[PDB]
């Protein structure tokens, strides 16, 4: 129970520092797309091709 | 001519009204609730008169999804229930409305609620014994024809078995049929109960009148009045005696406190509306015989506490003539009906109303009991030999006694196949006369188990 | 199998925070363009025009709607005896 | 009124009264408000359309206001028009997921 | 691992749904706030507890409805409320979404998740305030809920269906004797048959947070966690929030009721329901009757509780068994909501501290508690056991102020006596290990058939635990036969007396003493 | 403004307590039988304030500073405002020096320090005004001194006392001397809600002048529960909704800013100090009630005076189980604390 | 532009605004007190909107002097106090000002009062246990590092020298930070804490706030919200764990009921203001230690009347990991330092966290304490004489063990004279296994009392 345990918490370090440093990638990917979604979503508010 | 909706708080309406058109109170009103989950015909009962042509209402139904400024009609006449032999064999709710088969009933004569007890001048002018045909019931308790028993109990005590006696007894012994009222039943007593009185076969006499807990105070008040509104009927036009069960009259008392606190009235002595010794009376008055007729009621009573001076026990024991309560512990040594012969107690038990002879083998037969009551001590502690020769004579009748009030009474035959007996009073009292002074000592207790009259004693004495 | 568990939640975490966050800067985005095209009347003119087309679209109308009682019925007497008063009188009165 | 006041507030008073006056004048009134004024025929538009959104013919009251930076809102009765892009950014800030 | 494509997919989709149907509606203002209350002028066609949405994104519940304003009590965010704030009507009366994608999740009592484990796959709504099932409807309570406790299953039974209260001082184990109920049923769940499988909401009502996350703990731990939805109102979470915690409980609960499964329902605690409905009402300027609560208290309760229910073979046979908690001041049972909830409720296992520290634990009071279903409720091979022991511990509790003097005691009641504290010490147990209905009805075997009579009182628990590891261990076909046949056939009695008297010869007591 | 003191025209004056949005609500601090309505106010620019000094040494006065032991007007040194906030935690010093009450069931067991305050809670006729006044005597020892590093003044606050009873007090402390450094605040039995309400205030003003002017003084108040009384009947004539057993809600704020007033100043605010010994007279014997569980939070330790001790023959009637101080030992000199260092837990032993 | 009053009532001030200009709920806004000796800046927080542009606020200073239709100003913002590493070391009114040195605070960074508690999420139950060397507290209610922990009691039973003996315990040893909150405390023992925390060095590392007992109702009530606002900083943007102390906590509540009968709230069961359990909830909530962030919580609650059934501490109850109950019945024994065995609890002594050699211990010493409960009642009329021979051992070994659970302790030494000691956790569960074993039924009953451990035990045994 306690190797288990420790295993774990060791684990939940070892995730953390791959989603934080894929997150800090992906988030950029995503900064291109934001303006391309932002576009369609000016389009839909106003009901016209902004 | 219609009235609008003009403020909602909780299960309160308040209505207003074309000047010329209000409604006199305790008029019943209907109001539509029109959202599709919720789509109900709420009744309103009428309260109070705000002026500015205002009345202020509460709801027998949840008022939850009404709107204001919806629509008001005026029925004219109060909270009506229908009457007649066509209400036997049927369950209602306090609005007149039936749960078996809904919609059933509407041809019927339909009767106000509110309504007066008898004039003055109607009243029988003395007590009379009612006969109802039970040993225990008729030598230690009497009832009183048209009087009020109260009733105390639980779960594994008998308490369904002794209600299902209790209408036989009526059906058959003096014609008549039963009212029963569910003032705030669990609805899964009310289930287990219809389901009871349908599995015995004697649903086919009574009438079922249920206010569940599950509806606001207005419904749980006004159930009581309506059951009593369907025994006046069997009474009046009929002609019959009735028996009218109440379960339990406490939740009366509680609904109308909180009846009173919607309606904003300064709460009394421990929080109770200040109407309570009218309001209860209102109801119990009315419970009685007139004209060679009459309605008798059991009714369970709850006493918060266990104190007999909180005015909701102290105002309902101030009406009540008998008090019949039913024991574990003699449940438990197989004696049914199971009512305490001590702790039971009734107030027609007097020389001048029964024979001197009664009185004589009542005060008996309680001496006798009262010693092994005593007694039970030493016996559970030290055994039967550490007794003298006297007393163990004593408790060789107490054993017998003891054993002797108890009847093959007709709500067990549905197991046990043989039907119930109904012993004259004056032979129960001769057979109590003669087992107190020992004429029976030489027959073992399984002689006197369940056993009826005298002279069935003697016929199981020969058998065993 | 909780620790595969609290990956998923951390996992869980940095796609709504992602999903949220990219929406965050997609509106406001979008308010700076829409900012940019109303800024001159040609914009507003139009827009109002589409919500009026938008309009004549709507509904045809559905409530015929478009003070306690004892003051209400009493002024509503009174607007009646003024009725007949005034429908002489006005010209001077 | 000014005469007369006896508890009400000023501005809520002579808006009652102009409530009353176009009442008495056979017609209804509602509340526009927009970041612009809109063209005369544009506004014989809007009297079209709130004609058959009403029973009787609607005048318009238009307070114009610069935070309803596109479109416009409408109050009629205590029932409105929620049409600014101003209120549909802050629909789309407050139902994105 | 995490992707572009779904996280602009998701952001598209909803970009390229966003519209308004621009929908003429009813809006009124806010003319007043204080306290978590809001009052709404105009509004002429609201109705009474529609979801009113203010323009902060908060709700409120309009519970009040005046000639000149709504009163409307404020859902959580109330420091966003302002004089002059813009109310929309939503079209609708409270309603919850519910479905199996609940289970496992902790929930607001709107049914937004709250442990952050991303959205829930609403699968249809109920409103919040649907009838009861009526008297027509409904049949009579025959089937177990088993416990697992043996000082309940034994003398105070739960069958599903019924309204059994937990009324109890506080620091006596209410929430000990709940979790155990709750983690009792994987035993039944890991079997298919829908009939067995018992799903179980936990509502708790005005927990502090860690408590809630405790309780959380205590049922992943035990693998509940696959079968159970926790109701989450903590103590931070405003009045109106605690006030329909248990609504919508029950309103999750009736969804999995009315498809034919079977549910359990613990309330935790009743209590802080009627303290957070009491400030509600006193806020609004509702009339106060008795110990301040409003009129209308007993029917919160019992239009909450009476929707617990056994239904009927035409509406699939479902059932909901409710397991309300309350606490009670210096163990008084006088005060108004404890005597609202005895009145309601079919029976009523009262816990006392006095038994809790004297070491009886759990702290059932066996000498008040009741059940008004009883043996109805109970296995055949339990009614064969059980019937005598409720007597026996009313005798031995007549008995307990001779045991100074058991010399001079009739040797007909020192043997009652004698019985008496070994089957005090039977009743004991630890928590989070409840006992399958097959253990428990060996366990009180031992005692009211008399095998146990001669091990010293001290080593009753221990001679329990360890001859039913023995039992599990060598003999498991005594326990496949309760199980499978619901009855302690002769077969099964003769062999396990073999076993007890073979286990006796194989224990020793902690003097050292024989027990044979 | 609120608190402001008005002028009526009989030269009563009252306290602007409530400001309405279109009235003043006031309470009339004297004889109220020469108000009519629809005669004149005029305000006073004050707000509610006694005339102090060490000129009333030895006189009896009215709450509003004025004699009424009839030996002509009080040569007052200054006014005082009513409500100036207590010395904050910065301006205060440790209690560590000893106030000698001469009751060895006191000094010994219970000490009380110059800067404490001592709850002398009982019942009736149990002792509480003769510990009080005891107390008071017992201080001519040190006056004699002329020190004022070591001598202490005395106030005495009778607040519902019977005027027999304060012109007995009054002459048991003649009899020892005391007068020469007592000044009795009065508000007889008699006296409109209003003085019976405000006698522990002025009391406190005339003890904080000498105090922050480096002097040591002893406050007795006799008895708070009359205080405690005369606020809930201005309340309840005001209309404020009542709290619990019908007292004000801030029943505890009347007693908290009377009591906290009372404490022992740093050096650099001339190291003076004010002593309270509140007096509560508990009905029926009961300690864990309303009021007297207030005052034993509010003050440092309790004097419990019980009448089935006192009947007993243990006078001074001190129940040595209840009965505590929470500075203890550190208010006795060294040989007091060698000696008695126990004596409590002893006793309750 | 600004507003102006326009109607006071002791602590609470209504003001009127210009039609666009009303204030939300919880901003301060300022106004001014011109007379002589009372005048200052007057800060004044928002309550209530009334309709018609009116707002109802709670005034922080004393309302005297303050006259109608005064200016009042909007800061636009709630009332903020001062957070950084610099706070430590200092002691801040409840509106964050430095008492001894004035101005101090003005250059830091500042925080709102208010803000929502932690999210459910973030929480995690907290399962070490803190040692403290008091024989009592570690034996029967075992401390929670970073849960909340409570000591309860009655008026006067000595929960003000308990709290500073944990100070002296705890935050000595402790290398993180602390906070220490007066809410309602009276003044004296604030000053004797600043002084005895600057004669140790321990005042380096401790930030002191105090709106004490003297100040109106608005401070009592968001002195705490304010200590709390520090110590949620030194928890969130630094991560240090960080010991809150917190005495009074029950003035918080007070103060609100004192305020909420002039804010016109109806009052309900025993005069507490409606909002109760929801306005502490707020507060309570805010309190807990997220995951990986430690707060330790130590707050003293006050019970009025000694009645342990009271709102106030009935509320607060469900709010807490440990609670050190004291009760005026022992401390009439002299059993000081007073902590009733019975009552008081905790939610981590179970056997899987403390181990079974603990948990033995304290099951057996409250099984032997609570019998000796229960025969004080017989031995006090019938005489120990009279008992069985098991139960009179019984009664000589509880005796001894309610003396043994007494202790010197350190903040004691003005009431006792003795130096004071700390016994370790496994020495305290030896002693009492002993105990409970009868090992020292051979020793005088006096040689017990306040003695500290075994040494000492022995030591004033041979004393005697």
């Amino acid at each position: 129970r306690a190797q288990a345990s420790g295993e774990v918490a060791q684990t939940l370090t070892q995730a953390d520092q791959q989603l934080s440093a894929q997150g800090d990638q992906v988030r950029s990917g995503l900064e291109s797309s934001v303006d391309g979604l932002s576009a369609k979503l000016a389009s839909r508010i106003l009901g016209v091709d902004v | 001519t219609a009235g609008r909706v003009v403020r909602i708080t909780g299960p309160v309406v308040d209505v207003e009204f074309p000047r010329g058109s209000v409604p006199e109170l305790f008029n019943a009103l209907h109001a539509e609730i029109t959202f599709g989950a919720l789509a109900k015909t709420l009744t309103l009962e009428v309260a109070q008169h705000l002026g500015d042509s205002l009345v202020r209402c509460i709801s027998m139904q949840p008022t939850d999804g009404l709107v204001r400024g919806v629509e008001v009609t005026d029925t004219g006449a109060s909270i009506s229930v229908p009457v007649g032999d066509g209400v036997k064999g049927h369950v209602f709710n306090a609005l007149g409305d039936c749960l078996d088969d809904p919609g059933y009933g509407k041809d019927f004569e339909h009767w106000s609620i509110h309504r007066k007890p008898p004039a003055f001048s109607d009243l029988e002018p003395r007590t009379e014994m009612l006969e109802t045909g039970l040993k225990v019931v008729d030598l230690l308790t009497p009832y009183v024809r048209g009087g009020k028993i109260a009733l105390f109990g639980g779960a594994g005590v008998g308490k369904t078995v002794l209600i299902q006696e209790m209408i036989n007894r009526i059906a058959r012994n003096f014609g008549g049929t039963s009212v029963f009222a569910g003032v705030g039943e669990r609805t899964r007593e009310g289930n287990d109960l219809w389901v009871e009185l349908a599995d015995a076969n004697v649903l086919k006499d009574t009438a079922l009148v249920f206010g569940q807990m599950d509806e606001p105070p207005g419904t749980r008040m006004r159930v009581a009045l309506s059951a009593l509104t369907m025994a006046e009927f069997f009474r009046d036009e009929q002609g019959q005696d009735v028996l009218l069960f109440i379960d339990n009259i406490f939740r009366f008392t509680q609904a109308g406190s909180e009846v009173s606190t919607l309606l904003g009235r300064m709460p009394s002595a421990v929080g109770y509306q200040p109407t309570l010794a009218d309001e209860m009376g209102e109801l119990q008055e009315r419970i009685t015989s007139t004209r060679g007729r009459s309605i008798t009621s059991m009714q369970a009573v709850y006493v918060p506490a266990d104190d007999y001076t909180d005015p909701a026990p102290a105002t309902t024991f101030a009406h009540l003539d008998a008090t019949t309560e039913l024991s574990r512990a003699v449940f438990s040594k197989g004696i049914f009906p199971a009512v305490d012969p001590l702790a039971s107690s009734s107030t027609i038990l007097d020389p001048a109303i029964v024979g001197d002879e009664h009185y004589r083998v009542a005060q008996e037969v309680i001496r006798i009991l009262q010693r092994y009551k005593d007694l039970q001590d030493i016996i559970a502690i030290l055994g039967i030999d550490e007794l003298s020769e006297e007393d163990k004579q004593l408790v060789n009748r107490a054993r017998r006694i003891e054993r002797f009030l108890s009847q093959n009474m007709m709500a067990a035959e549905q197991f046990t196949g043989q039907p119930g007996s109904t012993v004259p009073l004056k032979e129960t009292i001769e057979a109590f006369d003669k087992l107190t002074k020992g004429e029976f000592d030489h027959l073992p207790e399984q002689a006197f188990f369940l056993i009826g009259g005298l002279d069935d004693l003697a016929k199981k004495a020969e058998s065993l | 199998a909780q620790g595969a568990q609290q990956i998923q939640l951390m996992r869980q975490q940095l796609i709504r925070q992602l999903r949220t966050g990219l929406g965050a800067e997609a509106v406001n985005k979008a308010a700076e363009i829409v900012r940019a095209h109303v800024a001159d009347p040609q914009a507003q003119s139009a827009t109002v025009d589409r919500f009026l087309s938008e309009l004549e679209q709507m509904a045809p109308s559905s409530v015929v709607i478009d003070l306690r009682a004892a003051s209400r019925q009493s002024l509503a007497a009174l607007v009646e005896k003024f009725d007949s008063v005034a429908g002489g009188l006005d010209a001077d009165g | 009124t000014v005469g007369l006041l006896r508890g009400e507030r000023a501005d809520e008073a002579v808006i009652d009264l102009a409530e009353l006056a176009v009442s008495r004048r056979g017609e209804v009134v509602a509340h526009v408000s927009a970041a612009a004024e809109l063209s005369d025929a544009q506004r014989t538009r809007l009297t079209e359309v709130l004609s058959r959104i009403y029973g009787r013919p609607v005048s318009v009251q238009l307070h114009v206001d610069p935070e309803l930076l596109g479109g416009l809102s409408i109050t009629v009765g205590d029932e409105v028009i929620d049409g600014s892009i101003a209120s549909r950014l802050a629909a789309a800030q407050t139902g994105l997921p | 691992t995490i992707s572009a494509a779904d996280i602009e997919g998701a952001i598209e989709d909803y970009v390229s749904s966003f519209s308004a149907d621009t929908e003429r509606e009813e809006i009124g203002t806010v003319i007043d706030a204080g306290d978590g209350i809001a009052h709404v002028e105009g509004l002429p066609s609201v109705m009474t507890q529609e979801l009113l949405e203010f323009p902060g994104g908060v709700l409120g519940v309009a519970l009040n409805l005046d000639e000149h304003s709504v009163g409307a009590v404020i859902l959580g965010e109330f420091e966003k409320i302002e004089e002059g704030q813009q109310v929309k009507r939503t079209g609708e009366v409270l309603s919850v979404p519910v479905g199996d994608a609940f289970l496992g999740r902790v929930v607001n009592p709107l049914g937004q998740p709250i442990d952050g484990q991303g959205d829930i796959a609403a699968e249809t709504r109920r409103a919040l305030e649907l009838q009861a099932p009526s008297v027509v409807q409904r049949q009579s309570v025959s089937e177990p809920l088993q416990t697992g406790i043996k000082a309940i299953d034994a003398m105070t039974p739960i069958g599903r269906g019924q309204r059994q209260l937990i009324i109890g001082d506080r620091k006596t184990g209410k929430t000990a004797v709940c979790v155990d109920t709750i983690l009792n049923q994987r035993e039944a769940w890991l079997t298919g048959d829908p009939k067995q499988q018992v799903r179980c909401v936990y509502v708790a009502i005005g927990q502090k947070g860690t408590t809630i996350a405790s309780v959380k703990r205590a049922l992943e731990e035990g693998g509940a966690m696959e079968y159970t939805t926790i109701v989450a109102a903590p103590a931070s979470d405003a009045a109106g929030f605690k006030w329909l915690a248990p609504y919508t409980g029950s309103a999750i609960g009736q969804h999995w009721m009315y498809n034919g499964k079977h549910v359990l329902i613990v309330f935790d605690d009743l209590s802080k329901q009627a303290d957070a409905y009491r400030a509600i009402s006193l806020l609004l300027r509702r009339p106060p009757g008795r110990e301040a609560f409003p009129g209308d208290v007993f029917y919160l309760h019992s239009r909450l509780l009476e929707r617990c229910a056994k239904l009927s073979d035409e509406l699939g046979g479902g059932s909901m068994t409710g397991l309300p908690i309350i606490e009670t001041k210096a163990n008084d049972i006088s005060a108004f909501i404890p005597t609202n909830v005895i009145s309601i409720t079919d029976g009523q296992c009262f816990l006392e501290s006095d038994l809790f520290n004297q070491g009886v634990r759990p702290a059932i009071n066996v000498g008040v508690s009741v059940s008004r279903v009883g043996g109805a409720a109970q296995i055949k091979a339990m009614k064969e056991v059980a019937g005598s022991l409720r007597l026996d511990l009313s005798q031995y509790r007549e008995l307990e102020a001779f045991a100074a003097f058991a010399s001079d005691l009739d040797a007909a009641s020192k043997a009652q006596l004698d019985r008496g504290a070994r089957l005090v010490e039977l009743l004991k147990q630890p928590q989070y290990s409840p006992l399958a209905v097959e253990e428990q009805v060996v366990a009180i075997f031992l005692g009211t058939q008399g095998h146990l009579d001669s091990v010293p009182v001290e080593d009753v628990q221990r001679f329990e635990s360890e001859l039913l590891e023995h039992v599990k261990a060598s003999h498991s076909d005594i326990f496949d036969g309760i199980r499978e046949t619901k009855k302690l056939s002769e077969e099964a009695e003769e062999k396990l007396v073999s076993v007890i008297n073979e286990f006796k010869k194989g224990f020793q007591a902690s003097d050292g003493s024989s027990v044979v | 403004m609120t608190q402001e003191l008005l002028e009526f025209p009989g030269g009563v004056l009252g306290v602007a307590l409530n400001l309405d949005e279109h009235s003043v609500g006031a309470v009339i601090l004297g004889e109220f039988e020469k108000i009519e309505e629809g005669q004149q106010v005029k305000r006073t620019g004050e707000v509610l304030s006694v005339p102090v000094g060490d000129a009333f040494l030895g006189r009896v006065v009215n709450p509003l500073g004025q004699p009424i032991d009839g030996q002509g007007d009080i040569a007052a040194e200054t006014r005082r405002a009513l409500e100036l906030q207590a010395p904050s935690v910065v301006q205060r010093q440790s209690v560590s020096e000893p106030l000698q009450t001469g009751i060895k069931a006191i000094d010994a067991m219970t000490p009380i320090g110059r800067g404490q305050r001592q709850l002398i809670i009982g019942d009736r006729k149990t002792g509480k005004t003769a510990v009080c006044v005891d107390t008071i005597l017992n201080q001519r020892e040190a006056w004699l001194t002329g020190d004022p590093k070591q001598q202490v003044r005395c106030v005495y606050v009778a607040i519902g006392q019977k005027g027999t009873t304060i012109a007995s007090v009054k002459r048991a402390l003649e009899e020892g001397g005391a007068m020469e450094y007592t000044t009795i605040v009065a508000a007889p039995a008699s006296d409109a809600a209003g003085f019976k309400w405000l006698a522990p205030y002025t009391g406190s003003a005339i003890g904080q002048h000498w105090m922050y002017n480096g002097k040591h003084v002893l406050i007795v108040f006799d008895d708070l529960s009359k205080q405690a009384d005369a606020y809930r009947a201005i309340s309840l004539l005001l209309r404020r909704p009542p709290g619990r057993e019908a007292f004000p809600g801030d029943v505890f704020y009347l007693h908290s800013r009377l009591l906290e007033r009372c404490a022992k100043l740093s050096d650099e605010l001339g190291g003076g100090s004010m002593t309270g010994l509140p007096i509560i007279e508990t009905k029926a014997n009961d300690i864990s009630a309303f009021i007297p569980t207030n005052v034993i939070s509010i003050t440092d330790g309790q004097c419990f005076l019980e009448s089935d001790l006192f009947n007993q023959g243990v006078r001074p009637a001190i129940n040595v189980g209840v009965s505590v101080s929470r500075v203890g030992g550190a208010a006795q000199i060294k040989a007091m604390k060698e000696v008695a260092g126990s004596l409590r837990l002893d006793l309750s032993q």
